[PDB]
């Protein structure tokens, strides 16, 4: 058990007790799903109102 | 000097940065209309608490926040509340209709027409940075913009900051507090597409928050305020470091060296104590052998789990107040001798300690006695998968008869990104099995 | 925020102005539209169901819809009938005869273009529109035929907003004409696909609840109609007064409808307390929690012991303990938690309003989405085929130029969602 | 009332408590899957803890504690009392053993397995393992036969001096249960068990494995004349205890029992703070049953702890009653004491 990187200042202090020792999607990709989902819902609504224009 | 920029989303994350706000400025000595008499220097500097406040020639002290919400009702009582004329108006940020509980309409039909005002909103106050850390994001699992708009504006700010920390304040769903039966699915949803974009995340279960407030704080039925106001005390002992002098966690990138050797397993657990009612008349000061034991105790976490059945990965101590490295370390052999604490093979058996010397301050007539001392303990270990499983379990009970889920395909989600978000904390389970068992 | 509200044919419209009567006492509003109330909780969220006028004067944003003057009469001579917008009164003079043909494709076609002006209007006018609540009967013809037929109008004009629907179901017991099962289940068919959320009012549960429970020897229309608006004044309180938990349309739907076709609900309300009768003794919160839960209490005359609950929304209303609101709650769910779908975890939500309404000192709403609520749709069925096998009574019908194609299809869609309700009860 | 779940079908011990549970009327059973429960009759083997103790206004209770295979499984109490300060490697009740991986101790165990025949003392060891047993006085033969099968073995020193029930000549081994609750209170049945050897003990050669292993399955099936001097090989505490007087002018209590009694309080308050479950968010309780040798000096061993324990058939009445009446009405309180308390 040993107390290393001891640092004060101060506001208050830090230290390290040591016990034992050891033994992404582009701009380009994020619009292409979001446009993809709206041209879903779009679709999506396309059927309702071609069902209620029957 | 390195700023810091809190970003608030959904009610939850609003609610939450409220809270965390009025403390702040309390813990610095900054008056609700901005002035702070002890800042000698108008209109600028680069103090440690420069690095959540700008300055304005008029000596006002501006958080670096920006609040997001999809419906106006809760961020219109910050514009009309005690501390209205601390922000300034673009950093309030409300739409007309709420994303009703679903991270579909959050992610995908709300955020996208929303997401372009936002991080322009947010490119104002990087604008006025001189050497951005990063981003603290607050929001909850449950909720439609919590989970939806987070997720997506996740994914942005990694274009448009690549080189920013990215820390996340989670809220994780509890039955007694919750308003949507579906918070299982927003809440996997979110995780899976949030997973690869944040660094650290402190995930706090409003189940532990709420029990911790009946049986510490004598309240019946806690509300939201009861909740906030202690969430805020361990934000903002998790924060002090940023916002203070001292040499432990005084920037972003260090929460994750100090706590996330592997990437995916970045959700420390925080155990906070003491929680004093400021209702009782004769209180008895715990002492610093006391405090840290209670950081042991599964009753004082922020997210109940057996840690005495998992692995440690690392381990942070954050002492506030009447606390000298003796009596630390002191409290630290005892405890060892008398306590399950075993770490995994290829880490260190080791605490990283950090002091401030300034007690906790409370809000004038909250709930939370005022103490001489008090920690905060940030630990990664393998204990806190006991919270995915139990919300992969609800999912999967939902899912197989595909309840709810026209909801989401309705917004124009493909039903293949529930199985393979599912698929994903599946993978998180089995990757917490293998370093800890 | 804004609802717009219409209310058709004669159950629609008596129903839908005690209705108005109801929450315009509990928001403070006089039947000048003057506001003369005392708390600041009755202004906050008024404009969900009333436009403001100068004068500080609020009118309902309500569309008062009927194929004959006679009730719309009765309308504006009642108590509250001068806080109504004139322009809002659409109504022609030919009637329906009972017959949902008529309002649905004859009669009701002729007005439905000068319906959707009004409604048109309205919406124009909202800030941030959430959706369309309608009340009506389905046994009769306006409310059902032309009721069904203005939903689909409104959803092609308005295909992203939710639309609610408060039906009264007809009952041998409680009838007008013998063709009520055709009606209904002509609507029914329409409702399936149309609504988001239908609150289904029988007939045959209020006159039971009259004549057992409130000793009413000789229940009239107008018992009915009391509990009927007790009972929307409670379902609506969540998006009346401020509050956390199903405070709109949507959120309430996504909360309960976990198939869309499945969102037909069974409404209760404890304490049940007859019209001009006054009973003085206190109810605890275990005796609320009890009574809602309570088969007797339930305005859909199915039997929920018989079948288990998908999703439930309970709304505590007054001044009482939260812990033991929330302690009563649990204790009704882990007593009892057969009767509720294991698939769906924590399917029992509660909200909980500080003001009471009139009369009581605290009450209870209950809404549930059950599958015994098959029952009713069973029995609707039973009684339009005994009918149907002879072809009884259909010439009505096809004087107005329907086939029985459409009698035999929209049979087949009512015994489908009986059997999907049967599906999810074994599951 | 009050509700539970089955998860683990086999156990004959909570079968009865089941329908002992039933029979008071105030007990119903639920499905498997449906998380309302006041108990569970959890499965043995990957139970899910994680997901105990979040249901709202439940006090909920489940039949075992985790991370109590520790206790119950060979090589991890070898490992416990070796690593244990409270049991340490000096432990006198405890037979020398030493684990062996097809943390190994090959060289460790060599070096006192030679020591043994240098002294010429007994040198006679036994390999067995929670797994599936080979007696032997060769060392060659004992690690051959770890390897031939893949999973850990343990080398315990087997007792070459036992107690021996006259007439007959033959062995036996003590089982004793004991109820652990909610609060951690150690219960120790009043009424053990001897489960007894049919055929005399036979020192000369250890292939025949009836007269040294006692097993209920290996004697029921391998040894003739099976249950001639008791019913079922099963010597319960009156009659063992009457043998002691007429054959040892001796008593159990004294001879044998405050040993029995003192092994369980060391192993249970050994692991307490790894396992208690008060503060914890759900409550655990659990059976056990400690498996026990007397030696010739009538002292008292430890063999091994079953955390899954069937019961005598005589005494399934009684225990599970005591289960009922201890561990689950103390918990849910419906509507003399066959325990001693270990304190
Ligand atoms: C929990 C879902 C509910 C199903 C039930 C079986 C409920 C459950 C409880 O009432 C909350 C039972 C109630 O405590 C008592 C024991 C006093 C009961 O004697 C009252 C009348 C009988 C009952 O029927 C058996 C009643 O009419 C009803 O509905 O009982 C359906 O909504
Ligand atoms: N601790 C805490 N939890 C909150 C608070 N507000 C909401 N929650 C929790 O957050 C979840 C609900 O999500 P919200 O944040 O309200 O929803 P939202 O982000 O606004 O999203 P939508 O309303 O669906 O558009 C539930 O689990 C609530 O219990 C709060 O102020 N404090
Ligand atoms: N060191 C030793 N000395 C003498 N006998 C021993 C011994 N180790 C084991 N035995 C004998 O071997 C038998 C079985 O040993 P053990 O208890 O390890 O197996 P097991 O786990 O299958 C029993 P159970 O089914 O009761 O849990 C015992 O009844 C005992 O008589
Ligand atoms: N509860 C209630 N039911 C009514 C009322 N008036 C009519 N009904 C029922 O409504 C059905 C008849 O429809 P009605 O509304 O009169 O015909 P419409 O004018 O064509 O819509 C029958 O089932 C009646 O029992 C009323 O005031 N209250
Ligand atoms: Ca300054
Ligand atoms: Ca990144
Ligand atoms: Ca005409
Ligand atoms: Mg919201
Ligand atoms: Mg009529």
């Amino acid at each position: 058990m040993e107390v290393i990187e001891l640092n004060k200042c101060t506001s208050g202090q830090s230290f390290e007790v040591i016990l034992k020792p050891p033994s992404d999607p582009s701009l380009e990709e994020i619009q292409k799903k979001l446009e993809a989902a709206e041209e879903r819902r779009k679709y999506q609504e396309a059927e309702l109102l071609k069902h209620l224009a029957e | 000097m390195r700023e810091c920029i809190s970003i608030h989303v959904g009610q939850a994350g609003v609610q939450i940065g409220n809270a965390c706000w009025e403390l702040y400025c309390l813990e610095h000595g900054i008056q609700p209309d901005g002035q702070m008499p002890s800042d000698k220097t108008i209109g600028g500097g680069d103090d440690s608490f420069n690095t959540f406040f700008s300055e304005t020639g008029a000596g006002k002290h501006v958080p670096r926040a920006v609040f997001v919400d999809l419906e106006p009702t809760v961020i219109d009582e910050v514009r009309t509340g005690t501390y209205r004329q601390l922000f300034h108006p673009e950093q309030l940020i409300t739409g007309k209709e709420d994303a009703a509980n679903n991270y579909a309409r959050g992610h995908y039909t709300i955020g996208k027409e929303i997401i372009d005002l936002v991080l322009d909103r947010i490119r104002k106050l990087a604008d006025q940075c001189t050497g951005l850390q990063g981003f603290l994001v607050f929001h909850s699992f449950g909720g439609g913009t919590g989970s939806g708009f987070t997720s997506l504006l996740m994914e942005r700010l990694s274009v448009d900051y690549g080189k920013k920390s990215k820390l996340e304040f989670s809220i994780y769903p509890a039955p007694q507090v919750s308003t949507a039966v579906v918070e299982p699915y927003n809440s996997i949803l979110t995780t899976h597409t949030t997973l690869e974009h944040s660094d650290c995340a402190f995930m706090v279960d409003n189940e532990a928050i709420y029990d911790i407030c009946r049986r510490n704080l004598d309240i019946e039925r806690p509300t939201y305020t009861n909740l906030n106001r202690l969430i805020s005390q361990i934000v903002s002992s998790i924060t002090a470091s940023l916002r203070f002098d001292g040499a432990l966690n005084v920037d972003l990138t260090e929460f994750q060296t100090n706590l996330v050797p592997y990437p995916r397993i970045h959700f420390p657990l925080a155990t906070y104590a003491p929680v004093i009612s400021a209702e009782k008349a004769y209180h008895e000061q715990l002492s610093v052998a006391e405090i840290t034991n209670a950081c042991f105790e599964p009753a004082n976490q922020m997210v109940k789990c057996d840690p005495r059945h998992g692995k440690y990965m690392a381990c942070c101590l954050l002492y506030r107040g009447d606390v000298v490295p003796k009596d630390v370390n002191a409290a630290i052999a005892t405890i060892k001798t008398k306590r399950s604490i075993q770490f995994v093979d290829w880490c260190p058996t080791g605490f990283k300690v950090g002091i401030n010397y300034q007690p906790p301050t409370v809000v004038p007539g909250g709930d939370l006695a005022k103490v001489q001392r008090a920690v905060c303990m940030l630990s990664n270990t393998t204990a806190i998968a006991e919270a995915w499983a139990r919300l992969d379990h609800k999912f999967d009970l939902m899912y197989a008869k595909r309840a709810f889920v026209h909801w989401y395909v309705g917004e124009g989600m493909e039903e293949g990104e529930f199985s393979e978000a599912r698929e994903d904390m599946a993978a998180l389970e089995k990757d917490y099995e293998e370093v800890g068992v | 925020r804004e609802i717009v509200h219409i209310q058709a044919g004669q159950c629609g419209n008596q129903i839908g102005a005690k209705f108005w009567e109801v929450i315009s006492d509990e928001h403070g509003i006089d039947p000048t539209g003057s506001y003369h109330g005392d708390s600041d909780l009755q202004l906050e969220r008024i404009n969900v169901y009333y436009n403001e006028a100068t004068g500080n004067k609020y009118v309902p944003r309500a569309i008062l819809v009927d194929l004959e003057p006679g009730t719309m009469d009765s309308v504006r001579s009642g108590p509250f009938g001068q806080i109504f917008r004139p322009d809002n009164f659409v109504f022609g003079q030919s009637g329906a005869g009972n017959n949902w043909a008529k309002g649905h494709y004859t009669e009701g076609a002729e007005l439905v273009d000068s319906v959707l002006d009004v409604v048109r209007k309205e919406s124009e006018s909202c800030d941030c529109l959430q959706g369309f609540q309608l009340t009506h009967s389905l046994g009769g013809g306006t409310g059902s035929g032309m009721g069904t037929l203005l939903i689909s109008k409104i959803r092609e004009e308005y295909p992203d907003r939710i639309m609610n629907t408060f039906s009264v179901m007809p009952s041998p017991k409680v009838s007008d004409t013998v063709v009520e099962p055709y009606n209904a289940t002509l609507s029914v068919h329409q409702l399936v696909e149309n609504t988001d959320e239908t609150y289904c009012i029988d007939n045959e549960a209020l006159y039971d609840i009259c004549f057992r429970t409130l000793k009413l020897t000789t229940p009239t229309y107008g018992d009915l109609n009391h509990l009927v608006s007790a009972t929307m004044s409670g379902v609506t309180t969540c998006l009346r007064f401020p509050g956390q938990l199903n405070a709109d349309l949507r959120k309430l739907a996504v909360n309960m409808v976990p198939f869309p076709r499945l969102h037909f609900f069974m409404p209760g309300f404890a304490p049940l307390t007859s019209r001009g009768s006054q009973q003085y003794r206190a109810l605890t919160v275990p005796e609320l929690t009890q009574q809602m839960f309570d088969s007797k209490n339930m305005m859909a005359a199915c039997d929920p012991r018989h079948g288990r609950y998908l999703t439930v929304a309970a709304i505590f209303r007054g001044r009482m303990s939260m812990k033991e609101v929330d302690e009563q709650m649990l204790n009704v769910q882990n007593k009892n938690s057969s009767y509720f779908v294991e698939w769906i975890p924590n399917n029992v939500k509660t909200a909980v309003c500080d003001i009471p309404p009139r009369g009581l000192k605290m009450s209870a709403t209950f809404i549930g989405n059950s599958t015994a609520i098959q029952e009713l749709f069973k029995r609707i069925s039973e009684q339009f085929t005994a009918m149907f096998r002879r072809k009884a009574f259909l010439h009505w019908y096809t004087g107005e130029g329907m086939d029985e194609m459409e009698f035999t299809e929209a049979e087949s869609n009512m015994n489908d969602l009986v059997s999907e309700y049967q599906q999810y009860q074994d599951a | 009332m009050y509700t539970f779940v089955v998860r683990d079908e086999n156990s004959s011990v909570y079968a009865e408590v089941s329908r002992l549970l039933l029979a008071t009327g105030q007990w119903k059973r639920l499905r498997k899957d449906n998380p309302r429960f006041n108990l569970m009759l959890g499965e043995r083997n990957r139970l899910p803890f994680g997901r105990l103790g979040h249901e709202p206004g439940l006090v909920q209770l489940v039949n075992y504690y985790r991370g109590a295979d520790k206790l119950c499984r060979k090589a991890s109490l070898v490992k416990l009392i070796k690593t244990s300060p409270e049991l340490s490697e000096s432990c006198t009740w405890f037979p020398e053993s030493y684990v062996i991986y097809p943390t190994d101790e090959r060289e460790v165990f060599l070096a006192a397995y030679n020591r043994r025949r240098e002294g010429r003392e007994g040198n006679v060891w036994i390999a067995k393992s929670s797994a599936g047993i080979l007696i032997s006085s060769e060392a060659s033969e004992l690690l051959d036969f770890i390897d031939e099968q893949g999973q850990v073995h343990v080398i315990q020193k087997y007792l070459e001096k036992p107690l021996l029930l006259e007439p007959g000549h033959r062995k036996f081994d003590i089982r004793s249960w004991v109820l652990v609750d909610h609060l951690y209170n150690i219960y120790l049945y009043r009424e053990g068990v001897l489960r007894t050897s049919s055929e005399p003990y036979n020192s000369a050669n250890f292939q025949d494995k009836t007269c040294h292993l006692t097993n209920h399955c290996i004697q029921k099936e391998y040894s003739k004349n099976y249950g001639r001097y008791e019913e079922g090989n099963e010597m319960f505490f009156e009659e063992f205890n009457q043998y002691l007087m007429d054959a040892l002018n001796t008593t159990l209590e004294n001879s044998i029992l405050l040993q029995i009694k003192h092994i369980i309080r060391s192993c249970l308050m050994c692991i307490e703070p790894a396992i208690s479950t008060k503060h914890l968010h759900y409550q655990s309780f659990q059976l056990f049953g400690f498996d026990f040798m007397v030696d010739e000096e009538l002292k008292v061993w430890l063999i091994e702890v079953n955390g899954a324990p069937a019961c005598a058939q005589k005494l399934y009445a009684e225990l599970c009653q005591g289960i009922v009446d201890v561990a689950i009405s103390s918990v849910f309180p419906l509507a003399t004491s066959i325990f001693i308390k270990l304190h």
